[PDB]
RNA sequence: UGUACAACGGGGUAUUGUAAGCAGUAGAGUAGCCUUGUUGUUACGAUCUGCUGAGAUUAAGCCUUUGUUGUCUGAUUUGU
RNA sequence: AUGUUACCGCAAUAGUAAUUGAACUUAGUACGAGAGGAACAGUUCAUUCGGAUAAUUGGUUUUUGCGGCUGUCUGAUCAGGCAUUGCCGCGAAGCUACCAUCCGCUGGAUUAUGGCUGAACGCCUCUAAGUCAGAAUCCAUGCUAGAACGCGGUGAUUUCU
RNA sequence: GUCAAGCGUUCAUAGCGACAUUGCUUUUUGAUUCUUCGAUGUCGGCUCUUCCUAUCAUACCGAAGCAGAAUUCGGUAAGC
RNA sequence: AAUGGAUUAACGAGAUUCCCACUGUCCCUAUCUACUAUCUAGCGAAACCACAGCCAAGGGAACGGGCUUGGCAGAAUCAG
RNA sequence: AUUCAUAAUAACUUUUCGAAUCGCAUGGCCUUGUGCUGGCGAUGGUUCAUUCAAAUUUCUGCCCUAUCAACUUUCGAUGGUAGGAUAGUGGCCUACCAUGGUUUCAACGGGUAACGGGGAAUAAGGGUUCGAUUCCGGAGAGGGAGCCUGAGAAACGGCUACC
RNA sequence: GAAACUGCGAAUGGCUCAUUAAAUCAGUUAUCGUUUAUUUGAUAGUUCCUUUACUACAUGGUAUAACUGUGGUAAUUCUAGA
């Protein structure tokens, strides 16, 4: 079995306990009782209604239900490789980045290779 | 029932077919985002704790975020929204959803671990499926690895050998 | 003269729909104040909001009471 | 009124009640050249009637219980009176509804009819003697009242009267 | 009800049954005028019970010009 | 056919038909209220009255409370 | 012909644009550095103009009907002021105000086997008739309404609803 | 080099003539009253905002798809979950 929800009041309908409406539209109301039966006849708004949990929620009224969101106070801590880097190599390369020594050797030959490259460039056009 | 259960750091996954009813029915009457004991569904869960993700009731129609019911609705959703692809730019479309209270009208339950309890999980824990893929940008890789902002990407590149015959090749 | 009874009180359950009183930098606004504000102040002003799912009623043919206060020998008749 | 009073009972006699249909299945079977087209058992339901009950729903509302509304009176407010129960909305309790729900028994003797053996009538025949099954019938089971001149069992039966 | 010329393809009787005839009933309508004219309140409907059966249906059966279905005739039956 | 004929707007507590609405008229009844009835105190009539007050059949002035044969028959009584 | 183009003062902006893009080719200075510079392109990008458009707009012109002579304005009809909206003028809409506006020189209403035109048949001339229909402009996507995306649709071989 | 992200275009074409009788339409004017993607021609020395450490400019951050797989409906160019 199950238990539903007072359009009007909104409130658990134990089985059978209560009536049902099937509008033209096909909208299925239920009702725990006449009460909400006739003011929705008369077309009122729950949420002015006063008792009401539309009217409760409204006015913000027992209001336990919500807290806070957490935060996490750290990192996803995973410096891992991606998979074809072989990860301790790869530390160990980051590590001996500092030093650069041997990047900026790299750039010197390269360097002199520039110069040289303009010279025998000039050559060439010579 | 069916408990399409993930654990994302493993990045595995698998579905649980379910009875225990009323080891069930403690999910009923629950929200997407909440967390229940994995002892009170199941002793082979002892200790674990689950996410409620969300879940396909009876005709596939999934459950959505933030409606706060668990009966069907009719909404005009539109693009950046889960439970509906556009075939086309500008259309909103009318399609029928369940929404975000869970009950016995679903039939496949999507849950995430957040906490490993004390036990062992067959195909979730004790497997670990690998990132499919290696970041493709440089500086992704840079601070993946933690190198510095000089220390050649180029040569840290990843390479994935496949053959495709004899010869061999990262691509 | 008692796991006695009764009248009140209490609690519960139900019904109704948020009491009076106070306050408000709420309030259509209209008049008057001046140190003419930046809540300016003052008189009046439905109604609104908070105290308030508050208050009231609740066996009279509802339930229950570790409570209180009381009551508990008047008449008539009867024989194998 | 039966010796008194109280309790438990019997049960003469009288009354009596349950009724009909549909659907599925049997079965598109039987049967029928074909056309068409059954039935018993079984199951679920309903019609009519009855006897109760008020958990649910509905109705009713002098709970004159709560709130509100008009006019007027109580200096104003608060709180109230009058308006042949002033009016409205809700409204418990109680009553109540095929407008709601629940329940509505099984054994015997029999008719008609069909028969068993069986003569008269050396055969034959349901009949004459005997005898079987058989109906919404009849009587019992059951149900209602209990003879106020029908009965039984049991308990206690008055003192310084 | 009796009888049965005939109808019923053929056959009087499955079912009908003319011409003739014997009875029953008092729900008609007459006939009569016994009671009633110093008054028996006068049609129908509504309501409500009870009774008869010459049984419309339902229960069980028999017969058929009853293959089945449907139908017709007839019996116990006025329980419903 | 001024023993007036044929129409005729408007009017009618006039007679009649139909439609809309409405409805406890009805399906199908239920519930509530005041006044009664009811019980009491007190007051206190009337109509009517052969004698009185149980049925069946019979016959009889042809539909008896009485007679005949049967059935039955148990003080006094209240509300309806 | 302008309060035009355009320029400057003073501020406003929740902040607009001012290349983190891509293919080829690799060229030159030496201060010998991966220093500095360099080409042919594609893509996109603020403003202005242009072009294909688009929307509004001036004058003239439409078939038959008076067995349709008064029509329009409640709640826009005519104008004006202010404002809103528009991409833009403007009753397009609102607030307020004056009460006007069209009409026999046929208003308005009805009908149309009416979309209009460029044109077709037919003829001495004049003309009468037809013209949905290959080209031009309009309207529509089953009737209606609405709207997203977009430069551009009130899109329908796109969405939403009702019928 | 599929699929997919992205950018374009899908508002053209094509079909019918229902609508519509100062309305469309035809000629004829204007926009000194407006939008205009696209093409085409030109066009962004001035962007450190307590403007001194407030900030990499041999250049910065974020997913997310496709895909991996779990999958759920009888069905949908249905879609969630990791």
């Amino acid at each position: 079995m199950k238990v539903e929800i007072d359009s009007f009041s909104g409130a658990k309908i134990y089985p059978g306990r209560g009536t049902l409406f099937v509008r033209g539209d096909s909208k299925i109301f239920r009702f725990q009782n006449s009460k909400s039966a006739s003011l929705f006849k008369q077309r009122k708004n729950p949420r002015r209604i006063a008792w009401t949990v539309l009217f409760r929620k409204h006015h913000k009224k027992g209001i336990t239900e919500e807290v806070a969101k957490k935060r996490s106070r750290k990192t996803v801590k995973a410096q891992r490789p991606i998979t074809g880097a072989s990860l301790d190599l790869i530390k160990e390369r980051r590590s001996l980045k500092p030093e650069v020594r041997k990047a900026n050797r790299e750039e010197k030959l390269k360097a002199n290779k520039e110069k040289k490259k303009a010279e025998k460039a000039a050559r060439k056009a010579e | 029932m069916k408990l399409n259960i993930s654990y994302p750091v493993n990045g595995s996954q698998k579905t649980f077919e379910i009875d225990d009813e009323h080891r069930i029915r403690v999910f009923f009457d629950k929200r997407i985002g909440q967390e229940v004991d994995g002892e009170a569904v199941g002793d082979e869960f002892k200790g674990y704790v689950f996410k409620i993700s969300g879940g396909n009731d009876k005709q596939g129609f999934p459950m959505k975020q933030g409606v706060l019911l668990p009966t069907r609705i009719k909404l005009l959703l539109t693009k950046n929204v889960s439970c509906y692809r556009p075939r086309r730019d500008g259309e909103r479309k009318r399609k029928s959803v369940r929404g975000a209270i869970v009950g016995p009208d679903l039939a496949v339950l999507a849950l995430v671990i957040v906490k490993k309890g004390e036990q062992e999980l067959e195909g979730l824990t004790d497997t670990t499926v690998p990132k499919r893929l290696g970041p493709k940008r440089a500086n992704n890789i840079r601070k993946f690895f933690g190198l510095s902002k000089e220390d050649d990407v180029r040569d840290f590149v990843i390479r994935r050998e496949v053959t495709k015959g004899e010869k061999t090749y990262t691509k």
